[PDB]
RNA sequence: AGACG
DNA sequence: CGATCGTC
């Protein structure tokens, strides 16, 4: 019904790009100071709009709660990681004879959750617990 | 897997750089860290 | 740029004063200009103040220079190290570069020399020339299986 | 739960790794360093589907 | 993976909750809240127990042998 | 590791008792360092815990998704209706003496991820084993009892605190050493070892 | 290079390295595992053949035991096979190859070994558990950290290279190093943070603690100090029962801003005959500074009486605090709704400046300043605007911070945290940059597609205006993904090159020594130096000294 | 009646509610300690693994069934097998229970601590009999089995204390507060604007009087009346946790009187 | 030949830590080896202890061959040099 | 005026001062002569090098100079007086303790002095975080700093990527 | 030996610099219309408001390790409210006749200027503040 | 792998007594007990009850290691007064504390429904 | 080759 | 003709 299109970066070039639907292109004429400041509108000779933003992110980086509260390099460094992390990989493990296979006894799905993770089948094969944390000097150990 | 499913590879003037144009294309996060860092790249 | 200059009355007192800065070099020329200072002509040039100036200055030019890298980063080394390593590219007589064409050519031991870069070759024009290999040197004897003359091994000890 | 897109070689699971190459067909300038008498260049990499 | 006996951060007993729990969401139309609250699970690290738990045994049962 | 680049290993295990605690008896599964945040500036670390404080008592999930409008004040709003300082902070009692910490702790739910590579898959330890055919030098790998890299590096630093000897048992009776013969004439390894 | 400068070694052991509040600074935390891998050749002597048979005795699968017995002839007797294991009458001249038993020295190392401190002799203490255990304050030389790094361990195996492990390459006596005439090692995270908190003028104690914390320090005299109130408490302060750590004969005095004898603001420093009489201790006074306690101590005392220092410093101040606590929530990056106001309009009026600056350019009434383009001066101007407007937002952050802000009292103790971290985290993130310069056009004529061509405003070309606690936008976000990456990208080109020109640097001056007349020379006698370092004088035994008569008034200097 | 005083507030089955006045913080402490580490119970110290054709793991298996609670009423009846006279096991230091499940129905069959069998000898003593807490009467999900599925294992119960394994608690979670007013100044809190609109009232704040502003600080005065929860996993009864809490502290302070009359 | 007799020696009359630490890792490997003490004992029995009171009361029979840079040497006992550090 | 130098005289007189229990209001019974001659004995007593010909006489003098500067403007006799308040047996143990000091500071023959310079050089320059210079904010600014310009430095490189020269 | 100094001063300000616990006075003597004290106070066990007339007292007596108050029979020199304390570590001279004395309470510092007891204020880890009404 | 028994916290190994009593070195009528297979609950209870005591002129407990399961008490007392009775009395005077508590609780558990 | 600081 | 360190 060409509601939605296929663009390359080739293509991208000759277009005008919303962010968000609504809050890119509905009218003008008091707020929330605890919500980040994002710009006006500016431009408005639009041709398409972003599905979602977070769609910018992959497999990994679409695990991180909040990335965007965080330094850049520490989104780099927790994608690598949870590469190395443990649980169920696969639903039928006890059925494959594989080289080194590590697999969580209770693992348990995050409290706090991307809406990709949905796509990402985490909270069906996760890999981690919700451990009760406490930040702080007890012994120094 | 899924991640491994989802890799580049560049072999060989700034490819290493998080360019522009990588935009909804390429993550801008996922990279490893020294060795091959920009190189190995993840959509 | 900032002058700290000792006033009339005798105290040290910050007295700016006009400096230019330049994107290139020629130093022998522009030092012979009228209305400039040629007692206190810079360049980060250490060789062209070494071609000019002479060795000396080039040494003291080549200090500052790695004393600059250091002192930018924030951090510090004792005078001591970087005055030994310009001392090294400096008794030369010239500028003897940190590399294989620098120090790994100079008259040393044909084996402390093949332990760093060439090591095949700088060992062929050993044998070629027929090198007599002093021993006296870390290297040799890390290779030999020996006491290296090191602090513990500098002496000898006797009964 | 199982993707897919891999392959089985005797007995083991391979990921192809795409792999990042410049596009062919594509005409591109570039400037010259100082001592090359050349100043600039035109370049086509032409390579046939 | 079965719900685990025992939360732990206090050992209180969560084992005999999931039946229940299930049940409560199910039939009773209720929210895991009051659901969980309903069972008893009064302090949070008790909650996240339940409340967090994927129960892959159900998945394992499915293959064959 | 947290969610959030944040790698650190098990420094020592304390049980309930030991634990610093809860007014409600809750106590930590794990206790991780303040300075571990400062430099780091991995506030979605913090941010997380306080929604996951706030989703396991409720008994929903926590929206952690990127650009979107939760904010740190909507979270602690729904957190102080729940009966609790809207900032995370708990009060803690010592639980060696159940005095009650000058301080209060950051505390609540946070997902944690249990990493490959343990102490037991890392430990190696050789003292003598099995020497490589061509150079008669130790093995190389814990599967194969090897001998750990005593590299020119290492044996720079050795050379640096003066300690020659030290320096040529590493190089000779730790690792290689041979006994060979050599002419006085021709100083080459031309002599026969014709023992006994 | 891999057979001859460095080779693969007998009697080494490497795993997961671990911190220890309870080790002292030159032991080292052995799994007694490993301690029953790893032996020392000792001969049967008068001296030990008691202790030895025992060992022997008990065998290689029992702690205090042993692996292997050898007599004359040179043949090993293996104790965990041979049938006479547990019938050996040992004889004089035999060796006894024991397992690694405390206090013997060892040689533990961290890699990239670029450093004489990167490698020092440690006195062991064999303990369960699989990592090695290391004292906090010996994490620096070696440059280590528990996030899960591991260490390699050297057993020597003859007496003179043992005693040249003890005698040169031990920890206290690498405590001041000669690298920059300054200590390389001094009082770090919960200690260095607890130290602040406990030496506060607010910090008072009282007996029931005072009694644990004085009986803490092994050291102690036994003597109960007179408390400082005497009034309807005996109520003692942090700074007194801390100077219980301190031994006598130590002397200190700094002065830092206000600082003023009175000193009002509890500022500077001043110890006399080890009694800390003002002044908030934090890294000045207790860190691997240059005028700091350990260098005074080290030189004073000597290094054996200042390696007990960190232990001692550490006991006291990890007690106090672990009955104190210390955490970091998110509610120590909230500035105030009134600074929030203010950091809000800061970056509003940075956003004037650029915006009338650049219809001045567009105007072509902007005059780029001789050496400059037009656009060069334009793009160092608006930077300017925009990295002021990030330090006074930030400063207006750290200003709201209350003394009771976890992060701030991380900051002021030195322990964690500089201005920035409170900045982006609370305030402003700022601007992010490639090359030096602003967000490039990668696209044509713009940096995004969301973006219009020839935008020059600062949110088009990176400039970060929301904080951590904020949220980034995914311009924003992606924008500092391109700076993350570029720090990424040079952090691992930065590793690789300096290596490098260490190897270089290390081999070109390999055989420079200091010779028996002064002289600095190399492996061909050449001299390099007549008097090392121009004195003749060892770096360690160096100190930043005022000279009196060449500043100061003409007047001042007669007076 | 002399020294350290109780008032219950609230009692149940599974709960204690009540006021430690005229007591030490130390005491309150070793008490709070004791009561969650001390108290010895008996739980399954060995599994024995028959068949198990069974999605779980034999150790997986084996680790919950530790975790299920059994009755421990008359525990101090029954002797730690480290002091018994026999070779490893009898019925004067163990319980012997017995798990055989098979999947006969098509539908998915469920393993329940209800499906233990004591096969010891239990000497008339309640002891090992797993604790049922389930409205339906199967407390504890062993776990899940199909069709040829098959579980048959044999369990040794064993006495011991928490402090050896967490599996042997008696205890779970205690509730520990005091002065609900900070009229001690023992914590300092961390605040914005106000330290008292931040911070939650405590419950206990009802059954003391608030400090009165223009006071000034109590500087002698410590810390008696504590307000505490003891919350029971059922092995034990409630006034038995505190009751043998109390009992097992004063025993080892006995032990410490008694070995210093053997010097 | 070579060396330098005892009168005239520019070297340090202060023992140097190298020659301190190889002299009592020489003097402990002796005691190691059922070699007989020049000092009383307090009860000692590590060889590196028993070589340090030795040497704390100049009782070690060894001397320092210092070589200099030509190839000449001077000659200096444990017992002449001073061991202050 | 704040330079690296052996012998640290302000914690000497202190120790002095605390050791022999100084009182700022008792006259001390030293003499210009047990001053200023006490100072300049001292100075001829600091070695460095201690060959008897003028070579090395000269080489040891001038190895001293700076020091000597340290050692004067410390214990000159309106300081000694006025300032520190030194008696005779508190000076004389001052003057004692310099020498012993010094003597402790110097540097021992056998240090791998070249090693250890190297390494010096080469850990710090690893810690050097960035090639971008702090400098980058402003156009007529930029100079090649961090580990390119050290490389550039170590391989006395012909063609440097900033030459500059300094016009006073 | 016995008391070394006493009089009754009269407090300006009264100040807490970041401080929740200490005070630093001001107060000058109402008899010696010279004499001036600086004062760090612990306003929680002893509070001070503005114009308070308190009578400042340095004694040297009522070594070895701290027995703890014991009322079983001991008797101190208390007939005060707030007791101190500490050490001597400056002896400044503010011009002819006019000589400061500082004394350190653990850190809570303490200034007292004027020229009356010369002989009776000496260097010693040795004096006691005594504070009353 | 190279984690010792959990046994080990609570059981005395052979050639391990209980209590050892060292007389302190630095101080007249003071002394050091090393308590073998104990924690802070026997630890602080017993260090604060000695403080209850008048002719205890010092009393403080320490755990050296987190690691090993002992502590050290160093006890100070008046002359006339051995450290070893006031340890003694500290802990009769807490069991009949305890004692009291026990009876207390008892008594109103007793009084109470549901 | 692949993974880690 | 060079190109960080350890390890599977
Ligand atoms: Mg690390
Ligand atoms: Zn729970
Ligand atoms: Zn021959
Ligand atoms: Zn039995």
């Amino acid at each position: 019904e060409g509601l939605v299109e296929y663009i390359d970066a080739e293509e991208e070039e000759s277009i005008l790009i919303a962010m968000q639907p609504e809050d890119l292109e509905p009218a003008e004429a008091d707020v929330d100071p605890a919500k980040r400041i994002r710009v006006s509108h500016h431009a408005t000779t639009f041709t398409h709009c972003e599905i979602h933003p977070s769609m910018i992110l992959g497999v990994a980086a679409s695990i991180i709660p909040f990335p965007d509260h965080n330094q850049s390099p520490r989104n780099t460094y927790q994608s690598a990681m949870g590469k190395q992390a443990m649980g169920v990989f696969l639903t039928n493990y006890n059925v494959r004879m594989d080289t080194m296979a590590n697999i969580l006894y209770y693992p348990q799905k995050p409290l706090g959750t991307t809406r990709a993770m949905e796509y990402l089948k985490f909270r069906e094969l996760p890999a981690g617990q919700n451990a009760i944390v406490a930040i702080a000097c007890y012994s120094g150990y | 897997t899924l991640s491994h499913l989802r890799r580049t590879n560049t072999p060989i003037a700034k490819p290493r750089q998080l360019h522009n144009t990588h935009w909804g294309l390429v993550c801008p996060a996922e990279t490893p860290e020294g060795q091959a860092c920009g190189l190995v790249k993840n959509l | 740029y900032d002058r700290k200059v000792p006033s009339p009355t005798g105290e040290y007192v910050k007295e700016p004063e006009w400096v230019l800065e330049t994107d290139g070099v020629n130093l022998s020329e522009v030092m012979t200009v009228p209305g400039i200072d040629p007692t206190r002509i810079y360049t980060n040039s250490f060789i062209d103040i070494m071609e000019v100036l002479g060795i000396e200055a080039g040494r003291a030019a080549l200090y500052k220079e790695v004393y600059n890298v250091i002192a930018s980063d924030g951090s510090y080394v004792n005078y001591r190290h970087m005055a030994l390593l310009v001392d090294v590219m400096t008794t030369q007589g010239g500028l003897t570069s940190v590399t294989r064409h620098g120090f790994n050519r100079s008259n040393t031991g044909a084996l402390m020399r093949c332990s760093f870069e060439e090591t095949v070759e700088i060992l062929f024009e050993a044998g070629a020339s027929a090198e007599l290999d002093d021993c006296r040197g870390v290297s040799e004897n890390v290779i030999l299986g020996q006491m290296a003359p090191i602090g513990t091994g500098a002496f000898d000890v006797m009964i | 739960f199982d993707m897919g897109g891999y392959f089985i070689i005797n007995g083991s699971e391979k990921v192809l790794i795409a792999q990042e190459r410049s596009a062919g067909n594509i005409v591109q300038v570039f400037k010259k360093a100082a001592p090359s008498p050349i100043s600039h260049v035109a370049e086509i990499r032409s390579a046939l589907e | 993976m079965i719900v685990p006996v025992r939360c732990f951060s206090c050992g209180k007993v969560v084992g005999d909750k999931w039946e229940s729990y299930l049940n409560l969401l199910q039939e009773d139309e209720l929210d895991e809240g009051t659901a969980l609250s309903r069972l008893g699970l009064k302090r949070y690290c008790c909650r996240r127990m339940i409340l967090t738990h994927v129960d892959l045994i159900e998945k394992f049962l499915r293959y064959n042998p | 590791a947290s969610r959030h680049g944040q790698k650190g290993t098990i420094g020592i295990t304390y049980r309930r008792e030991d634990m610093p605690f809860t007014a409600e008896g809750i106590v930590p599964d794990l206790i991780i360092n303040p300075h571990a945040i400062p430099s780091r500036m991995t506030v979605a670390h913090l941010i997380e815990c306080l929604l996951s404080k706030v989703a396991a008592l409720s008994g929903n999930e926590g929206d952690a998704s990127p650009f979107t409008d939760i904010t740190v004040e909507g979270i602690s709003k729904l957190l102080r209706e729940h009966g609790y300082q809207s900032r995370g902070f708990e009060v803690m009692y010592n639980g060696h003496t159940g005095k009650k910490l000058m301080a209060q702790i950051f505390f609540g739910p946070t997902y944690y991820q249990r990493l490959r590579h343990m102490v037991d898959d890392k430990i190696h330890a050789r003292a003598r084993g099995p020497m490589q055919v061509l150079t008669r030098q130790p093995v190389e790998g814990r599967s194969r009892d090897g001998g750990l890299r005593f590299g020119e590096m290492e044996r720079d630093c050795m050379i640096a605190h003066g300690a020659a000897s030290f320096l040529k048992e590493r190089l000779m009776e730790a690792s290689d050493a041979f006994r060979v013969h050599i002419c006085g004439i021709c100083g080459l390894m031309t002599v026969i070892a014709k023992l006994n | 290079r891999g057979n001859l400068m460095g080779k693969r070694v007998d009697f080494s052991a490497r795993t997961v390295i671990s911190g220890d509040p309870n080790l002292e600074l030159d032991q080292v935390g052995v799994p007694k595992s490993i301690a029953k891998t790893l032996t020392y050749p000792e001969v049967v002597t008068p001296y030990n053949i008691d202790r030895l048979t025992q060992l022997v005795r008990n065998g290689p699968n029992e702690h205090p035991g042993a692996k292997y017995v050898i007599r004359d002839s040179g043949d090993r007797i293996d104790l965990r096979y041979s049938k006479r294991a547990g019938d050996i009458q040992l004889q004089y001249g035999w060796k006894v190859e024991r397992h690694i038993m405390d206090n013997d020295p060892v040689l533990f190392n961290r890699q990239p070994s670029l450093h004489k401190m990167s490698m020092m002799a440690h006195r062991v203490k064999v303990i369960p558990y699989s990592t090695f255990r290391l004292n906090l304050s010996v994490t620096s030389p070696y440059n280590a950290d528990f996030d899960g790094d591991e260490m390699n361990l050297h057993v020597p195996q003859s007496e003179e290279t043992r005693a040249e492990l003890s005698q040169l390459c031990a920890v206290p006596l690498q405590i001041v190093s000669p690298q920059s005439n300054k200590p390389c090692m001094g009082i770090v995270q919960d200690t260095l943070c607890g130290i602040r908190k406990l030496t506060l003028r607010d910090t008072f104690i009282e007996l029931d603690q005072v009694l644990n914390m004085l009986y803490w320090v092994p050291d102690w005299d036994g003597v109960i100090p007179t408390p400082a109130i005497i009034k309807p408490k005996p109520l003692w302060s942090g700074k007194q029962i801390l100077s219980v750590a301190i031994p006598n004969g130590i002397h200190l005095q700094r002065f830092d801003e206000g600082t003023t004898l009175l000193s009002p603001k509890d500022n500077g420093m001043l110890i006399i005959d080890g009694q800390i009489i003002f002044g908030v201790v934090e890294k000045k006074t207790v860190g691997s500074s240059n005028g700091g306690l350990i260098h005074v101590v080290t030189r004073e005392k000597g290094p054996q009486v200042c390696a007990k220092l960190f232990g001692n410093i550490q006991k006291v101040v990890n007690f106090w605090l672990l009955h104190n606590g210390f955490s970091t929530g998110i509610g120590d990056t909230i500035a105030d709704g009134p600074t929030m106001r203010e950091i809000t309009e800061t970056i509003a009026e940075a956003k004037k400046k650029v915006l009338d600056v650049t219809k001045e350019a567009q105007a072509n009434l902007l005059t780029a300043k001789h050496g400059m383009t037009l656009r060069e001066s334009f793009e160092d101007n608006v930077v300017r605007f925009l990295n002021e407007a990030r330090d006074k937002a930030g400063r207006l952050a750290e200003v709201n911070l209350k003394d009771l802000n976890n992060v701030k009292q991380m900051v002021m103790a030195g322990s964690k945290g500089s201005f920035i971290n409170i900045a982006q985290m609370s305030a402003c993130v700022g601007q992010q940059s490639v090359e030096g310069k602003r967000i490039a056009f990668g696209f044509v004529d713009r940096t995004l597609p969301h973006f219009s061509k020839d935008d020059y405003s600062p949110e088009s070309k990176g400039f970060v205006e929301n904080s951590y606690l904020r949220g980034l936008t995914p311009q924003e976000f992606f924008f500092h993904a391109m700076g993350g990456r570029e720090g990424l990208i040079d952090t691992a080109v930065k590793t690789a090159e300096t290596g490098y020109i260490q190897r270089r640097l290390v081999k070109a001056l390999e055989d420079i020594m200091v010779h028996y007349d002064n002289t600095t020379r190399n492996s061909l006698g050449n001299v390099i130096q007549f008097i090392y370092g121009e004195d003749g004088m060892d770096a360690a035994h160096i100190e930043k000294q005022s000279l009196d008569t060449i500043g100061g008034s003409d007047a001042a200097f007669e007076k | 009646e002399e020294g350290p005083q109780v008032k219950i507030r609230e009692a149940s089955k599974d709960n204690v509610d009540f006021i430690l006045s005229n007591v030490d913080l130390a005491m309150a402490n070793s008490l709070r300690r004791v009561m969650i580490a001390e108290i010895p119970t008996l739980a399954i110290d060995s599994v024995e693994v028959e068949t198990n054709t069974t999605v779980l793991a034999d150790e997986f298996i084996a680790h919950r069934l530790g975790l299920i609670p059994l009755q421990s009423m008359d525990i101090e009846q029954l002797e730690y097998s480290r002091d018994c006279f026999c070779e490893d096991h009898c019925d004067k230091c163990s319980v012997v229970l017995t798990l055989q499940a098979f999947g006969e129905s098509e539908s998915t069959t469920n393993v329940y601590s209800k499906d233990l069998v004591i096969v010891s000898n239990l000497m008339g003593r309640n002891i090992g009999h797993p604790i049922i807490q389930d409205k339906e009467g199967n407390g504890v999900l062993i776990c899940k089995l199909r069709k040829g599925q098959e579980l048959k294992l044999t369990c040794v119960a064993k006495k011991g204390i928490a402090k050896e394994h967490a599996k042997w608690g008696p205890a779970a979670a205690i509730e520990f507060e005091y002065d609900p007013w900070n009229k001690l100044k023992h914590t300092d809190y961390w605040y914005e604007q106000d330290s008292a609109k931040e911070w939650p009232q405590s419950k206990n704040c009802e059954y003391e009087d608030p400090p009165n502003e223009g006071d000034p600080f109590d500087y002698k005065a410590q810390a008696d009346t504590f307000y505490m929860n003891v919350e029971s996993v059922g092995s034990i009864p409630v006034d038995q946790v505190v009751v043998r809490g109390i009992d097992t502290l004063q025993k080892k302070v006995a032990s410490i009187l008694l070995a210093l009359t053997q010097m | 030949e070579k060396a330098i007799p005892k009168d005239q020696r520019a070297t340090t009359p202060y023992m140097t830590k190298y020659e301190r630490a190889r002299i009592l890792g020489t003097r402990a490997l002796q005691i190691s080896m059922n070699a007989p003490v020049f000092v009383d004992l307090e009860g000692e029995t590590d060889p590196l202890r028993i070589a340090m009171k030795e040497l704390a009361e100049k009782k070690i029979p060894l001397v320092i061959r210092r070589y200099l840079p030509d190839g000449s040497f001077e000659d200096w006992s444990v017992e002449e040099l001073i061991v202050d550090l | 005026a704040n330079w690296p130098l052996p012998v640290n005289i302000r914690r000497i007189i202190q120790n002095a001062q605390q050791t022999f229990h100084i009182d700022h209001t008792k006259p001390s019974d030293l003499t210009i002569k047990d001053i200023v001659l006490g100072v300049k004995d001292l100075q001829e007593n600091l070695l460095v090098l201690r060959g008897k010909n003028e070579i090395i006489q000269n080489a040891q003098r001038d190895a001293v100079t700076l020091f000597c500067c340290l050692l004067r403007s410390r214990l000159a006799t309106r300081r000694v007086l006025q300032e520190y308040r030194l008696t005779k047996q508190a000076f004389d143990w001052v003057l004692s303790n310099i020498e012993a000091q010094f003597l402790r500071s110097v540097v021992h023959p056998g240090e791998m002095v070249g090693v250890l310079a190297a390494q010096s050089i080469g850990e710090p320059a690893t810690q050097m975080t960035l090639n971008t210079f702090h400098f980058a904010g402003v156009a007529s600014k930029k100079v090649t700093s961090g580990v390119p310009r050290l490389k550039e430095i170590l391989n006395v490189a012909k063609n440097m990527k900033t030459p500059s020269l300094t016009v006073y | 030996s016995n008391t070394l100094f006493d009089d009754i001063f009269q407090v300006s300000e009264v100040d807490p610099g970041r401080y929740n616990k200490v005070c630093r006075i001001e107060a000058a003597s109402t008899t010696q219309d010279q004499c001036k004290l600086t004062l760090d106070i612990n306003v929680e066990l002893f509070p001070v408001a503005a114009q308070d007339s308190l009578t400042v007292t340095i004694a040297s007596s009522l070594t070895r390790s701290w027995r703890p108050p014991q009322a079983g029979d001991r008797s101190l020199a208390d007939d005060y409210d707030y007791v101190m304390y500490g050490t001597a570590y400056k002896f400044e001279e503010v011009s002819k006749d006019l000589i400061a004395v500082y004394y350190s309470f653990g850190g809570l510092l303490m200034r007292l200027e004027g020229n009356y007891r010369n002989l009776n204020n000496l260097k010693q880890e040795n004096a006691y503040l005594l504070i009353r009404r | 792998m190279n984690a010792p028994d959990r046994f080990e916290l609570f059981l005395l190994g052979e050639g391990e007594s209980k209590l050892k009593i060292d007389p302190d070195t630095k101080a007249p009528n003071a002394v050091v007990i090393t308590f073998e297979k104990e924690d802070h609950t026997l630890g602080n209870l017993i260090r604060a009850e000695l403080l209850n005591d008048r002719k205890v002129l010092f009393a403080a407990y320490k755990v050296e290691h987190p690691f090993f399961a002992r502590f050290k008490l160093r006890i100070q007392t008046t002359e006339g007064y051995d450290p070893k009775d006031a340890l003694k009395n500290a802990c009769n005077s807490i069991i009949n504390k305890l004692g009291a508590l026990k009876t207390n609780f008892e008594t109103e558990w007793n009084l109470q429904t549901l």
